[PDB]
């Protein structure tokens, strides 16, 4: 259960620097 | 264009939404090799006999770690620096057992990064930029280099390398002390000073541009909707904010000249850094902390204890009871 | 530019050096004096080299009482 | 022309003096012997 | 705390005569020791053989007894097993062994006085330290 | 017209060094807080309270100086030289430690003139107080480090020691004996000091290697002027290259520097609460999972149990000369040691 | 003139680079700097010479230079005892004699003869943009190190030979008359791993590996001299590299640092061409050592140390390698590709032999065992020699730990000055050392990345 709360939380972390990058908000120039 | 060059073309082209780049085709690799040996490492690996003694240590979740506690465990001592990939172990379970993953895992790891720093450099170029990012970024790369290759060779063995792990960590840094007595150490001195002067200078340039952020908004908007990327003006008065801090300390104590300014927040933290890499990748070859032991002697030769000689004490703490079971003759020497 | 006098004028100057060829040596050697005389000792209460301890007890003569604490370096500072 | 007892002057002095006596008494401990 | 006459008078021989040495004489003894003898006995052990230190009673129940000048002056000069049964000139610095121990080779008769009164008096002032070791420390 | 506007005039000259009415309780704390170190570290031991030498006078070089805690008998004394511990006795007020409250008390009271001194300067000028917001991380420590501390133990004592040396003791006692290590209000100190200095570091670095060229100097320190509109380097060619090279980047430079505010300041936040709790000994010393499992089980070995024994380590060799009011005889035998060592 | 910044576009602390230019007033520079090299070299022998005690190991007294002199056998004699200390005194001398030269030939140049030399020589000057010029001071260099390769071969067949640790019957100095020719052996030390029990080149264990290394280095340098004398750079160079004053510059602090990161390990592992005799032992040496002297000590006191089990079951004194061979036990195990003179004649072809052990340890092992246990590299920096919680008493800090700290901190900011350099010649090349221009900045010419 800990291993399980342990590896999840990272996965999360991997998925949330996926979208973090790729699913930004564009910087736009104005 | 032929094939090759438009495979050049796509490698260093500007457009990547992430940049490839000559470094990166050796960075991509190595640091995906080193990610994904580590990942599966830290979570599955069975423990490993750091110390060459058949005493194996447990460092993965699954064999009863925590995120604190856990590691990837550094190779055998009795492996020393020999070079040990998987295809010198008669099996996996060999290589498991005397820490395979941790050498698989820093070497490509240290690949990765110094090919990181290069591909800095190459961007740079790609941009029009002028260059030294990766300057500043070598800091880091030293460090890294210094407890996990430098300090290694200089001892004999990986398995006096830093662990892959929060609490291996701290073991690496008490266990150097004792044999290094690094807090007397001149260029660990200066890491701090580079350490907590880059705090103190982020905070300080931080907070003096907060201050003199000009009104753009309203109470209810973000004042950080006052600035819009890519405006040609500045948006903070940097004649306000000297003003603010020659007058908190004096006036020839401030930067007036941004460049300066920056200059100087690149530099200190960088140039702490590089000592205190140099501290570790010295103190490998024993050149130690300064030592005062015994220093201060009264008229009749009775010793008078000083700070340093408390440091003594709890430095031997450290050296008598690390690795308990492998010391067989009285002199630590590696 | 608040109105002192700036310190290149000052230390460049012939009249700064005149007072001050006097007084920082005046400073330097009473300092060196309040050492070389053994001032030092006697105002902070600083052991000299020989007395850290009696010649056979080799004990600190460590406080131990809050009230009568001075009293006790009296009574350690008379041991010796 | 300058005014030349200041706050700046106090200020300097309130260090450099003691900074001075306080140099001269450690050159002096260099030749302490025990 | 000082070091006085008392703490340099040290015996002499087996039969109880003393010597009383001089402050130089001390310092020498210290200097020499430290060119000499420290690499292996800093602070009275013997790091090659931590069995055997450098303590007045360890000396004095050495064969022949070491606890006095002329048994460690001797013992510079033809170093024995502690039950004194084999010379270990060979294999421990000595004026026998000068040839191949060479920094014995300026060694002085008055130079291995100086050396004897300095390990004979150091645990006068360091007490159980002296051959105590990094517990000491 | 006026005393005190009068007052409120002359304290607030443009000056070389300005005063304000901040000042008058900065100026004289902050001198003898500084004045008393180097007196202390220059001719005070610490021999009755600690059994040690610890000024020039002595022998000691600057890393060894320091000036020292009061005896653990003396409490939590305020230890004023006309108290009724020194009696107004100045030399012995010297030698039951004083000073060290001196310091610590004259210091505290300094911090807080510094502070009414970032405010009184930023309403003057016009600017908003974030340099004195940010210096409240400062404070958090030492008052946590140096006042609720040792408060919450025994005596003063056991607060940091002003020296060199002496403050490498407290980190090495605060190991062995608090395994501060293990706190995670220490590892958040750690990210913010070690985020600042990289943020630092990464921020100067980025702005030297964007400039534009507004000069024909090769040496591009002169093509800069305080009065310019124009940003001197170019916020849209650093996005891209770090977007490029790390995947993100700022793209708004006053949530940057904000945040190069925020990271160290929070960071020694959090550390000063750990040492708050670290005052009752409420440690992060163990995790229980870890030692009934390594209770029951010989061959369960972790860097955490690795570390517990280094901590044993240090108690039990530092104690008899760290802490000589409990007049500790550790017969030999009873030391812990591995082999051989 | 340009001294000054408006001028030059340097500011005062980058004052040297207005000299990428000006190759009389860079020739000044250049000599006088070598001067200082040379003066260092002269004085530096005779305060060490002034300070030397010959009774005492040169390890015990702060030497470094000394020992390069008795390494290439001048003033030594058997085990490395110091027979005349005139060859010390005659490098010295003539090395500060030399510098006397050097610095009037660099004052000269630097500040009296003509600020730039194309107008004066054609030989003599240089544009940094022509390539073959520059291959052909590349050259002359080459034939001016390929040469000095050949001195060192000369010393060691002609002139009286060098020192040999490894000499039969003890450490000497020999005359080497079969320098090693075959070219697998002297380039297979360069396909050699880097890594424990290889070593790559640190691993030379024999003089005529050495001598005859050196005299493929030689005939190397001289025949790439000669060669880039007469040809001028191909094209897949030109296109490949910057050629630029400051581009030349990084490449040479790039090889600099790499070989500064060599000779740190050379003397930290190597005891051939850095005998232990003059530098003190190894790391690697004194653990062996150690283990060694209480083997010896306890043998005697009749341990059957082949038997003898220790705490965690492997053997107290003696165990296997990873690959079976006989070894030293304890932490010292990680040291078992440690060789050198006094223990190799306990090792079989299985590793440490057993029989010998018991029988055949000579008083001279022991003697040299213990010497080397107790002069292990490790001490402070204030020079109080032992582990970390060592009391002061033995000022030491090993000639093999100074050399190589050294040598670390200078390859490490040499690596650090070829990046600078590297990367500021780039930019200049292209045009934008000196920042973006805001009516051209690339990155406003491109396609957002999202
Ligand atoms: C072109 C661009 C660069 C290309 C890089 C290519 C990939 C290589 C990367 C280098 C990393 C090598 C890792 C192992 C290095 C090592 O274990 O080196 C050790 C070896 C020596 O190995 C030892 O060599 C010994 C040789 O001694 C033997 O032989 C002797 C003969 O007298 C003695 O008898 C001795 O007792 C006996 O054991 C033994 O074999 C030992 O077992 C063995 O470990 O050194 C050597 O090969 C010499 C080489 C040392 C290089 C060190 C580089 C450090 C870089 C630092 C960067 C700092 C951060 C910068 C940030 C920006
Ligand atoms: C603003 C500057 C400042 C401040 C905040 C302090 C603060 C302190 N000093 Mg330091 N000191 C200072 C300047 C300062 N000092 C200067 C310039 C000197 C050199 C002369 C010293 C020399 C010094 C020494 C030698 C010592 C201290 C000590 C102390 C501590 C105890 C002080 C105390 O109890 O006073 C109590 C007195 C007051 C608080 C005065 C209050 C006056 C009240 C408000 C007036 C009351 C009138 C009443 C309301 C009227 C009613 C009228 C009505 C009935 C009609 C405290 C930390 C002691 C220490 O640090 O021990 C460890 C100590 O030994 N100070
Ligand atoms: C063969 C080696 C070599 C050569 C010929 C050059 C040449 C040059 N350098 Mg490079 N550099 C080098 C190695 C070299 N460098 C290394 C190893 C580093 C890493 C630190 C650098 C980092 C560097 C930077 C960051 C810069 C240069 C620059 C330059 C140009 C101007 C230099 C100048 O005027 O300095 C003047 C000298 C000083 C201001 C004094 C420096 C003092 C050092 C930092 C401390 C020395 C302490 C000493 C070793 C020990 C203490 C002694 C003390 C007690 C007295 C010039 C072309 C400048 C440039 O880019 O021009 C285009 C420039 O900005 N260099
Ligand atoms: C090894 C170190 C070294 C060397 C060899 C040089 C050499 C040179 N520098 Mg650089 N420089 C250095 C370090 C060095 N520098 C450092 C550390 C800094 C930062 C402080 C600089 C900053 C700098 C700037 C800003 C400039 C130079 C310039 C020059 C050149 C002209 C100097 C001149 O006009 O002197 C004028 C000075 C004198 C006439 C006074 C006397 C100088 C002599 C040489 C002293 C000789 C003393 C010696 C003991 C005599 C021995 C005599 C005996 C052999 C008979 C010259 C080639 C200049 C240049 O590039 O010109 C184009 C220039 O503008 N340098
Ligand atoms: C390869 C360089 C090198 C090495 C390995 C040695 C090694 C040694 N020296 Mg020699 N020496 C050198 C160069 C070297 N020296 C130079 C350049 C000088 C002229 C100053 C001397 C003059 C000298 C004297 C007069 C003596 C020695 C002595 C010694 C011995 C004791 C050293 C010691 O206690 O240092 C103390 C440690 C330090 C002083 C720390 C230095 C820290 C440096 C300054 C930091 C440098 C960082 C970097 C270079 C700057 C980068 C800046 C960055 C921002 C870019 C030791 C064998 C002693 C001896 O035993 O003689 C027999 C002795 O009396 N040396
Ligand atoms: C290697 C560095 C070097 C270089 C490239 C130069 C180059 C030059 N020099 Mg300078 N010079 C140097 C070092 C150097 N010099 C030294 C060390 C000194 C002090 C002696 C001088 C003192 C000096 C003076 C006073 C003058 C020059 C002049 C010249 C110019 C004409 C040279 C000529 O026609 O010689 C012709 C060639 C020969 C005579 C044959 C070579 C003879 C040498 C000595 C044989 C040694 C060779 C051997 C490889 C050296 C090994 C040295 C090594 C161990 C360090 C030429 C630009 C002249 C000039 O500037 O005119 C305007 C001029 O008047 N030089
Ligand atoms: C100071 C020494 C030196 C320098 C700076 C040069 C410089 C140059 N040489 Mg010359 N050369 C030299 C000595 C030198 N040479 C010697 C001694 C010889 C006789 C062997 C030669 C024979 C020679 C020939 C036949 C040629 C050159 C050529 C060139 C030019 C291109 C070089 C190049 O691309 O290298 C870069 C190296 C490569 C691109 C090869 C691949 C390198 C791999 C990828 C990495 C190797 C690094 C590795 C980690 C090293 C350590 C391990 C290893 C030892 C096992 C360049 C001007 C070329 C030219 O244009 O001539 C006119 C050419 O054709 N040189
Ligand atoms: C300090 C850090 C180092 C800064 C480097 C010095 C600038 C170096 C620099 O740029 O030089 C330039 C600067 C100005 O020199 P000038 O000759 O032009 O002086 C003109 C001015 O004095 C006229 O207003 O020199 C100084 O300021 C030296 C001041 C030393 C300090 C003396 C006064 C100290 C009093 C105490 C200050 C307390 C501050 C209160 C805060 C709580
Ligand atoms: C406590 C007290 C008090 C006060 C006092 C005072 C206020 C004092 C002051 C004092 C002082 C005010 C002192 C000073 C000193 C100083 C010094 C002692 C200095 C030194 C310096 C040096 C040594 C330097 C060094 C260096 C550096 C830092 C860096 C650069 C380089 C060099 C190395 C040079 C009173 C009476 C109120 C009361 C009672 C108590
Ligand atoms: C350019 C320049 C520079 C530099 C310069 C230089 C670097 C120079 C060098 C110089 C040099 C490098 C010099 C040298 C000299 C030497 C000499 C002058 C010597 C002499 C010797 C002798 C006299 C000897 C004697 C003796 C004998 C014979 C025997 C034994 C004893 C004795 C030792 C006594 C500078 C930085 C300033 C800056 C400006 C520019
Ligand atoms: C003396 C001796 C010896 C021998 C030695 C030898 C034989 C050596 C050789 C050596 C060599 C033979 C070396 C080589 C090296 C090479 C190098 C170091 C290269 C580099 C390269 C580079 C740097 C490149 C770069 C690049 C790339 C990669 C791509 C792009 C473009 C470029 C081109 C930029 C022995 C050990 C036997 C013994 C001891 C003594
Ligand atoms: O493995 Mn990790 O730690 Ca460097 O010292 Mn020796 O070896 Mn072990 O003991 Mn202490
Ligand atoms: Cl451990
Ligand atoms: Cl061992
Ligand atoms: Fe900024």
């Amino acid at each position: 259960m800990e291993t399980i709360t342990y590896v999840f939380i990272f996965a999360c972390i991997i998925a949330l620097f996926f979208f973090a990058i790729f699913f930004r908000e564009p910087p736009r120039i104005t | 264009l032929n094939l090759w060059e438009q495979f050049c073309s796509w490698v260093t082209s500007t457009n990547n939404r992430l940049y490839v780049g000559w470094f990166g085709v050796l960075m991509i690799p190595t640091l995906l090799a080193a990610t994904i040996c580590f990942v599966i490492a830290f979570i599955a690996a069975p423990p490993v006999d750091i110390d060459g003694i058949r005493e194996p240590v447990s460092g993965s979740l699954l064999y009863g770690n925590n995120i604190i506690t856990g590691a990837v465990v550094p190779s055998s001592n009795a492996i020393g620096l020999h070079f040990y990939p998987i295809w010198e172990a008669a099996s996996l379970d060999e290589w498991l057992y005397n820490g395979g993953p941790y050498q698989l895992i820093i070497f490509h790891f240290l690949i990765g990064v110094f090919c990181y720093m290069g591909r800095e450099w190459e961007l740079s170029y790609r941009l029009g930029m002028r260059p030294w990012i990766c300057v500043a970024y070598s800091a880091p790369v030293a460090a890294a280099t210094a407890v996990f290759l430098i300090y290694p060779i200089g001892q004999g063995s990986f398995s006096d390398g830093m662990p892959l792990g929060i609490s291996g960590t701290f073991n690496f840094m008490l266990v150097f002390q004792a044999e290094h007595n690094i807090l007397m150490h001149p260029f660990h001195q200066l890491g701090v000073a580079g350490v907590f002067g880059g705090a103190l200078f982020s905070a300080m340039h931080g907070s003096l541009v907060t201050s003199s952020l000009i009104r753009e908004t309203t109470e209810t908007e973000s004042a950080n909707y006052g600035y819009k990327f890519g405006q040609e003006e500045e948006t903070y008065n940097i004649v306000a904010a000297h003003g603010y801090f020659g007058r908190l300390i004096f006036q020839y104590a401030s930067f007036n000249n941004s460049r300066a300014l920056h200059f100087f927040l690149a530099a200190w933290p960088v140039i702490g850094i590089w000592f205190t890499a140099l501290g570790i990748s010295t103190m490998a070859f024993n050149l130690n902390g300064f030592n005062f032991n015994h220093s201060v002697v009264d008229a009749q030769g009775n010793v008078i204890n000083t700070w340093a000689d408390i440091i003594n004490r709890a430095n031997l703490g450290m050296e008598v009871m690390h690795e308990r079971n492998a010391h067989n003759f009285p002199l630590d020497l590696a | 530019t608040t109105g002192e006098r700036p310190f290149s004028d000052i230390i460049t100057s012939v009249r700064y050096w005149v007072i001050h060829s006097i007084t920082i040596p005046a400073l330097f050697i009473a300092g060196w004096l309040f050492v070389s005389t053994g001032l030092a000792y006697d105002v902070f209460g600083t052991p000299r080299p020989d007395s850290y301890y009696a010649q056979e007890q080799r004990s600190i003569p460590l406080v131990t009482d809050r009230f009568e604490a001075k009293q006790q370096v009296e009574t350690f500072l008379e041991q010796l | 022309s300058y005014p030349i007892f200041t706050v700046r002057w106090v200020a300097v002095h309130t260090l450099a003096v003691p900074t001075i006596f306080f140099l001269g008494a450690i050159a002096a401990m260099q030749f302490i012997q025990r | 705390a000082e070091l006085t006459p008392e703490v340099l008078t040290v015996p002499l021989n087996s039969e109880g005569k003393t010597i009383t040495l001089t402050e130089k004489q001390y310092l020498e003894g210290k200097r020499l020791f430290q060119y000499a003898c420290a690499s292996c006995h800093v602070g009275g052990i013997t790091k090659t053989n931590p069995s055997l230190d450098l303590r007045t009673e360890t000396l004095a129940l050495a064969t022949p007894p070491r606890d006095n000048i002329e048994g460690l002056v001797d013992y510079m000069k033809n170093p024995t097993t502690y039950d004194g049964e084999q010379e270990i000139a060979e294999v421990h610095p000595s004026l026998r062994s000068a040839d191949i121990f060479p920094k014995m080779r300026n060694l002085t008769e008055k130079d291995l006085v100086a050396i004897a009164g300095h390990i004979l008096v150091e645990p006068k002032i360091l007490g159980d330290k002296w051959g105590g070791g990094k517990v000491y420390y | 017209r006026g005393w005190f506007d009068i007052l409120d005039d002359w304290l607030k000259r443009d000056r070389f060094v300005f005063v304000g009415w901040s000042g008058i309780l900065l100026f004289p704390c902050a001198y003898l807080a500084l004045g008393g170190w180097l007196t202390g570290t220059t001719f005070v031991t610490s021999w009755y309270t600690h059994g040690l030498a610890s000024s020039y006078l002595e022998g000691c070089n600057f890393l060894t100086v320091a000036v020292s805690t009061p005896a653990n008998s003396m409490g939590h004394s305020l230890l004023l030289l006309w108290g009724p511990e020194a009696q107004g006795d100045f030399t012995r007020w010297c030698q039951l430690g004083g000073l060290w409250t001196f310091i610590a008390l004259h210091g505290a009271f300094g911090l807080i003139g510094f502070m009414l001194r970032q405010f009184e300067i930023a309403r003057l000028v016009g600017v908003r107080p974030y340099n004195a917001i940010a210096f409240s991380a400062p404070i958090a420590v030492f008052v946590s480090v140096f006042l609720i501390y040792p408060l919450g133990q025994s005596s003063w004592f056991f607060a940091p020691s002003f020296g060199v040396a002496a403050i490498f003791r407290f980190l090495l006692f605060f190991q062995g004996f608090h395994n501060w290590t293990l706190n995670p209000f220490h590892m958040m100190g750690v990210a913010g000091v070690l985020g600042g200095a990289l943020l630092c570091a990464i921020h100067g670095a980025t702005v030297e290697n964007t400039l534009f060229q507004d000069g024909e100097g090769a040496s591009t320190f002169r093509a800069f002027n305080p009065t310019q509109a124009e940003e001197t380097y170019s916020m849209v060619t650093a996005n891209r290259f770090w977007s490029q090279i790390f995947g993100i980047a700022f793209s708004n430079k006053r949530w940057l520097h904000f945040f190069m505010l925020f990271v160290p300041v929070t960071g020694l936040w959090m550390s000063a609460i750990g040492v708050v709790g670290l005052a009752l000994n409420l440690r992060s010393y163990d995790f229980i999972s870890q030692e009934i499992r390594a209770a029951e089980d010989p061959e369960f070995e972790t860097f955490y149990t690795k570390n517990l024994l280094l901590n044993e380590g240090i108690r039990a060799w530092m104690a008899p000369q760290d802490q000589p009011h409990e007049n500790f005889v550790f017969p030999e035998e009873v030391l812990p040691r591995g082999n051989a060592l | 003139t340009n001294r000054d910044q408006e001028s030059s576009g340097f500011a005062w602390w980058a004052g040297n680079a207005r000299l990428i230019n000006l190759s009389g007033k860079l020739l000044g520079a250049h000599v006088a700097h070598a001067g200082l090299i040379v003066f260092w070299a002269g004085a530096m022998t005779l305060f060490e010479l002034a300070h030397f005690i010959p009774e005492k190991p040169m390890y015990e007294q702060g030497l470094i230079l000394i020992p390069h002199i008795a390494t290439l056998g001048w003033g030594v004699g058997p085990g490395g005892e110091v027979v005349d200390t005139f060859p010390f005194f005659v490098v010295g001398v003539v090395h500060l004699i030399s510098s006397a030269v050097l610095g009037f030939g660099g004052v000269y140049h630097a500040i009296r003869g003509p600020e730039t030399l194309e107008e004066y020589s054609s030989f003599f000057g240089y544009d940094w943009k022509d390539k073959n010029k520059m291959t052909t001071i590349l050259g002359f260099h080459l034939i001016v190190l390929g040469i000095g390769a050949l001195l060192l071969v000369a010393k060691a067949m002609f002139f009286g030979g060098l020192y040999d640790t490894w000499a039969p019957g003890g450490g000497d100095v020999r005359v080497i008359t079969n320098p090693t020719l075959d070219p697998r052996v002297i380039f297979g030390y360069l396909l050699k791993s880097p890594f424990g029990g290889e070593g790559w080149i640190v691993s030379v264990n024999n003089l005529e590996d050495v001598v005859g290394g050196h005299i493929w280095i030689g005939l190397i340098c001289i025949a790439g001299g000669i060669w880039h004398i007469l040809t001028t750079p191909f094209g897949w160079a030109r296109r490949a590299f910057i050629w630029s004053g400051e581009a030349y510059l990084s490449y040479s602090l790039g090889a600099l640092s790499m070989m500064g990161f060599i000779a740190t390990c050379f003397v930290w592992f190597n005891n051939t061409v850095y005998p232990s005799e003059f530098y003190g032992p190894t790391g690697p040496e004194a653990s062996q050592a150690q283990a060694m002297t209480f083997l010896i000590r306890d043998q005697k006191l009749g341990a059957n140390v082949g038997s003898a089990q220790g705490p965690t079951g492997l053997g107290k004194y003696l165990m296997r390698s990873p690959t079976g061979e006989i070894i030293f036990g304890g932490e010292t195990m990680r040291f078992w590709d440690f060789r050198g003179p006094w223990l190799e004649p306990l090792r079989g072809p299985n590793g440490l032999d057993l029989n010998k052990i018991k029988n055949d340890i000579q008083p001279w092992q022991e003697r040299r065992a213990a010497e080397y246990m107790t002069h292990a590299p490790l001490g402070s920096l204030n020079s109080v020699g032992g582990v970390a919680t060592e009391i002061n008493s033995v000022n030491f800090v090993s000639p093999r730990s100074w050399l190589a700290t050294s040598h670390f901190v200078l390859a490490f900011f040499f690596l650090v000055g070829h990046l600078w350099h590297a990367g500021r010649a780039r930019a200049a090349a292209a045009g934008f050392e000196k920042g973006i221009d805001r009516e051209s900045e690339p990155v406003l010419s491109m396609p957002s990345l999202d």
